[PDB]
């Protein structure tokens, strides 16, 4: 139904602003907010139908000691949306404590926008893992959304800012935030800026404006993930129906992302299918195995040899699903939206529950573990000591994430007829 | 002119003695039927009035002469057969379909007809013809799909009526655009396809049973040069590999002659003679005509099957009373190989 | 346009429409429709289109509408929940099973032939042959859909797994559902093993 | 079916790179890897059908202390193939020991490419006999392929680098490597760089770029040997069916090579037939006698007087086959491939099992024997002493190769109804 977007952190506000400019260009709206004569799809999933004959977008901007938010403000896409939800450290404990002291009025901002809608389906959060101002604050307020709203769904869009390796307090913040993402979130979309940056430097000659083009990539992935909700389709035009199928267990809910065009400067669905299974197309990268795969393909093709393509991929015999489960690739087809010129309009995406990310979780675990062993790279700020003098929250996050790694490895194996 | 059939009111449908004149020869009477059939399938309408005037001229004359009349019917026939040739060669791509017919019938492609034997070895037994029948088509389509060929594999199909030697290949052609291919033509093609399949089937056994170098002399000093089958393995291979290199020439000569003949002629009726010679030459030169010499070749193929079955299980050299079978094999091979050199004398 | 609108009424906007039925009153349905079994929902055919669109066409649209409500009931009921662990085993073994099933009915039948049928109706040239092109769509899509052919050998599995969608909602015992499921699933496969060529698009799991 | 190419050694990597550039020019592929619009033959014998709509060649490059491999790398035909199998002394014992210490990860490279294929037919090895870095390493890893894979076929392409005489440790390395080629290989193609270099200096005015044109000659011989597999033909479109007919005994499996055009800057098959039997056409050169001869002719000719040409050659009465066996010249015909301009498109090749190479084996045997007698030209490095203090591997190789010489001489005679 109606889904409210919450953006916090500098990186989260940046990718949210890029996404809102993307939907401004996509749908028939001005940079003013008014509906145009090239509007008619559903425009009530992200835009509040306002009383100005303006489809005013539901964009809740929160920040802590803002810098780039002022550069967002002096632009014609910060008066695109203004329903009065615009509001004005570098550690997880410091951001947690600073979010603690000002939680009331921004939670009143959340409450005002929550009753302002006719209906509610989900709160989707723009976040960056250990992004500084976003970290700690986002974990605390994520806990407060899961506490205050048990009837609604929480989605988290999170990126890991790393320029191919690194901050020494970053594994602590990622461990603590990942504990919050495990137990206070319903679905977490995780991306690696290292792999995306390497693919971006490969595909073009972009090396200095890598982050700006990464914003375009994340905006296209976000718009393609919600296109079947924004545009009239058939299935899972709520968030929860889309989220439900990929998750077999509520702790394996971290989804790997895929994207078919490696540059966008006429094929059948068979080619992009056998493409996107292979890890030249995965932008976020024992043998670790998929639990469930969901694919969304958007392009100008003639959709009947999809059953033929499923025949061909089946007996090409590339990939097998999980021992205990009779799982299956789940496939949806949509149209690529007009009002943006794109050569080769075929664009594919996969949303897949993969165990490979467990290794990367263990990678962060190993980093945190060695910094826990040396104890010269926790950097000893007074906010961290005042927040937790015993640092047993790190031990709780560590034991939960180690149970998560064991659950990952047991779900890969047929030890999910047993327990691990 | 109009192509009308049943213009006879009892004084596709066949010829009859009451409608056949014998003072006008039979060879022109067949050409009249050909001219009549071809209109319904045509540039005869364009010159039609010219051919009307001739006939009306022939209506006026009080005397009849066979000499003038035969020229008129043959000239009409000439233009009609030319009209058929002009369309089938160019707009229906008859030559490119001949390439497909060659590729799947004379086994001029080898990917499918090697992988099919690799992915099915259960048609050595007798078929119930309702489970095996589904299975051969399934194996065919699955084998094709690995590397490309999303295009065709609509025209060729299998038709099983052991299970390798009662298997057929059911085809399809464009029936309005081709009349040169009927059930009898593809039936002859089915027969030659089955014989070439039999030979390809035994060569798969010969290459599989060959592991003399791979494991049977490698890393082992084996029991060879004490207990061994004298290496008749090498000798049985040559007599069929040589007949089979010969089969390659037997096919390729006729194929080159066909694709040379079709360019020269420009009437469909002459093309019919060329093709009816093509098939008849292929038949007798491959000895598919039942002869004692062909039965000697079939006896050789039976002994090859029986010998490959022993050397498959034998792996490292062993007497398991296999010498009893080997004695029969060397006797029969010597006797029939001697008869292979009385057919040249 | 009306013929399009029928198969988008029977069968975004409709998700709001469906959740109210997830939660008989004949006026509530009427005001909701103008804004799984039972359900009086219809629209009047005016007479210039009532002489082309037949009365028995609405019944076929209603068959597939009622069946789609039952499919989405099972699918949504296993999608609205967040021996002990065995529930999760019973979840994915059934949540896949309906999702494949809904993938067969829509994509292979109601999206292929409908995308063709628009191209079909634009090639009709009169009132009269429009009727025949329409009736040669209805009586064959009603045959491809499992409503009238082998509806006690294939369909009974689809019906008996709908009871699991109610039992699993109550449970949110556990072994008595998967012993039923592995029974009827293998029954379906050992009857579906005859693949007649169209059966293969689902003779897959 | 699908055949994987393994190249090791500097000379082996050079001739493999030349062969891959030859097939890049031959088939419809870019220097990028993508299929072109002039592709349609079989392209799955050497090129993995990859998911990029690229026919990415199966080229496994291994090396030990590389020099020229870097010059191979900075070229547009080293990004022609990249399935991630690219990896980075002068004695047989030293190369053996250095191959021993790093065998695991490069064998994992072999295993990754082996399971990466849909099917496997053979591993064909690019090698140079006593090439320094290639020798010892190649023998050890050849033993490990024959140990680990008994179901697959091993072919070895080997050249003897000698600038018309010479290295004093070269007969030892050739004796030991020839022992490995006897008992761990299924077919060995042996060439003489002396005879090829003399013919190359004769045919043109090439004397300083002799090695580069020798790479072209070896690439044409390799492409012509596999043309009937790459292009749709009739017979032996697996490796094993081609290999099977020439070998009567698995120790006589060393094949003499022939090549009809002496320069390539319209004839019948009769002329090239009566040409290629005579040793002006043999590029690698009691009276020593053929056991079996196989011929492949590729050219634009009209193939029916081949039976007439067999008539004429039969009763010209030039050559006789072996006493014990009713052997025969075995003949196959193919077409010379397009996309390379070649005046006089008739090109003939012979693959023949000849006993004449036994004399050349004995030549190496004699050289090794005299250096074994003098013991001032084994050059006494510590790797050779540490590998074998007793040097009984040379005695084992010597007794096996002497039994091979006796088996050669007895197969020439009618003493192969008896044993020798």
């Amino acid at each position: 139904r109606e889904i409210i977007t919450l953006q916090l952190g500098q990186c989260g506000n940046q990718i949210g602003f890029e996404f809102w400019k993307q939907l401004c260009a996509e749908h028939g709206i001005s940079p003013e907010g008014i509906v145009e004569e090239f509007a008619t799809d559903r425009k009530d999933v992200f835009f509040y139908q306002a009383d100005d004959e303006h489809y005013i977008p539901r964009a809740v901007l929160l920040d802590l000691e803002p810098r780039v938010i002022h550069s967002i403000l002096n632009s014609p896409y910060a008066k695109l949306y203004n329903p009065e939800n615009i509001y004005l450290g570098n550690n997880w404990a410091s951001g947690f404590s600073q979010g603690e002291k000002i939680h009331e009025d921004i939670f009143d901002i959340i409450d005002r926008e929550a009753d302002g809608s006719d209906s509610l389906e989900g709160f989707v959060l723009c976040h960056s893992i250990a992004g500084g101002t976003g970290s700690g604050l986002g974990s605390y307020l994520l806990e407060r959304l899961n506490d205050r709203y048990p009837k609604k769904l929480v989605q988290t869009y999170s990126v890991f800012p790393n320029q191919d390796e690194d901050v020494v307090v970053q594994p602590y913040n990622s461990l603590l935030t990942l504990k919050r993402l495990t137990q206070n979130a319903d679905c977490v979309v995780v991306l690696d800026n290292t792999a995306l940056n390497r693919i971006a430097t490969d595909r073009l000659h972009i090396q200095n404006p890598s982050f700006s083009q990464i914003n375009q990539l994340v905006s296209t992935i976000m718009s393609a993930s919600t296109t079947t909700l924004r545009y009239p389709g058939y299935m899972n035009n709520d968030l929860i129906g889309l989220i439900a199928s990929l998750i077999p267990t509520p702790r394996l809910h971290f989804l790997m992302t895929g994207y078919t065009p490696l540059t966008t400067d006429k094929t059948t669905v068979l080619d992009v299918m056998r493409r996107l299974l292979q890890p030249k197309n995965v932008m976020v990268s024992t043998n670790h195995c998929y639990i469930a795969i969901l694919n969304i393909i958007q392009g100008e093709v003639d959709p009947t040899q999809v059953h033929k393509s499923l025949q061909r991929i089946r007996e090409r015999k590339l990939a097998n699903f999980i021992p205990w489960g009779p799982a299956s690739i789940q496939v949806a087809l949509s149209r690529k939206s007009p009002y943006l010129p794109s050569a080769h309009r075929v664009s594919g995406l996969m949303m897949a529950n993969h165990t490979s990310i467990s290794s990367l979780f263990e990678r962060t675990c190993r980093q945190y573990d060695k910094l826990r062993k040396r104890e010269a790279f926790l950097e000893q700020f007074r906010k961290e000591d005042m927040f937790k003098d015993n640092f047993d929250e790190m031990d709780t996050s560590r034991e939960i994430v180690q149970q998560l790694i064991d659950e990952y490895h047991a779900a890969t194996r047929p030890d999910y007829i047993s327990w691990g | 002119l109009h192509g009308l059939l049943l213009d006879q009111h009892e004084e596709q449908f066949s010829l009859r003695v009451e409608i056949l004149p014998s003072y006008i020869p039979v060879r022109v009477a067949e050409k009249i039927l050909f001219v009549g059939e071809s209109v319904q399938m045509s540039i005869l309408k364009n010159q039609e009035d010219t051919f009307a005037a001739e006939l009306h001229r022939l209506k006026q004359q009080p005397l009849f002469s066979l000499v003038d009349f035969e020229q008129v019917v043959d000239r009409i026939r000439s233009t009609v057969a030319e009209h058929l040739w002009k369309l089938m060669v160019e707009e229906s791509d008859l030559l490119g379909q001949l390439k497909i017919i060659k590729d799947f019938y004379l086994l001029g492609r080898g990917e499918l007809f090697q992988a099919f034997i690799d992915t099915a070895q259960h048609m050595l037994k007798t078929p119930p013809t309702a489970v095996t029948e589904h299975d051969v088509n399934v194996a065919f389509q699955q084998s094709a799909h690995k590397v490309l060929l999303d295009d065709d594999n609509l025209l060729p199909l299998l038709h099983l009526t052991s299970g390798w030697a009662a298997l057929g290949l059911s085809y399809k052609v464009q029936w309005p655009l081709h009349i040169l291919f009927t059930p009898a033509v593809l039936e002859k093609y089915n027969v030659v396809f089955k014989y070439l399949l039999s030979v390809r089937r035994v060569q798969a056994e010969l290459q599989h049973c060959w592991a003399l170098q791979m494991q049977r002399k490698h890393l082992k000093s084996n029991q060879t040069d004490a207990i061994k089958w004298r290496l008749r393995n090498h000798m049985a291979f040559l007599v069929d590999n040589l007949q089979y290199y010969l089969q390659v020439d037997v096919l390729e000569s006729q194929f080159s002659q066909l694709l040379h003949q079709i360019n020269s002629t420009r009437d469909f009726e002459s093309i019919r003679l060329a093709h009816d010679h093509f098939l008849s030459n292929l038949l007798a030169q491959s000895f598919i005509l039942l002869k004692p010499v062909f039965h000697c070749l079939n006896e050789i193929l039976d002994l090859c099957h029986s010998f490959c079955s022993l050397v498959s299980q034998n792996l490292g050299p062993l007497d398991e009373r296999g010498a009893a079978q080997l004695s029969i094999l060397v006797k029969g091979f010597s006797r029939q190989s001697s008869l292979l050199f009385k057919i040249l004398s | 346009e009306y013929l399009q609108a029928m198969r988008n009424f029977f069968l975004d906007t409709m998700y709001d429409f469906y959740t109210s039925i997830f939660d008989q009153n004949v006026s509530f349905l009427n005001v909701q429709l103008q804004e799984l079994d039972g359900l009086t929902l219809s629209y009047k055919v005016p007479w210039p289109v009532d002489i082309v669109i037949s009365l028995e066409c609405q019944k076929i649209y209603n068959q597939v509408f009622l069946l789609l409500l039952q499919i989405k009931w099972a699918k949504y009921s296993l999608d609205v929940l967040l021996q002990i662990h065995r529930m999760f085993l019973l979840r994915v073994k059934l949540m896949h099973f309906v999702n494949s099933l809904h993938n067969y009915i829509m994509t292979r039948i109601l999206h292929s032939t409908g995308l063709e049928f628009q191209h079909q109706v634009e090639e009709a040239k009169d009132l009269d042959q429009l009727i025949k092109i329409h009736y040669r769509y209805l009586s064959t899509i009603h045959d491809r859909c499992l409503l009238r052919e082998k509806v006690s050998f294939v369909k009974e599995a689809i019906m008996k797994v709908l009871n699991l969608a109610l039992m699993f909602a109550d449970g949110w015992s556990i072994e008595k559902m998967e012993s039923d499921f592995k029974n009827c699933h293998m029954f379906l496969v050992t009857i579906l093993n005859k693949a007649f060529p169209h059966l293969e698009s689902l003779a897959l799991s």
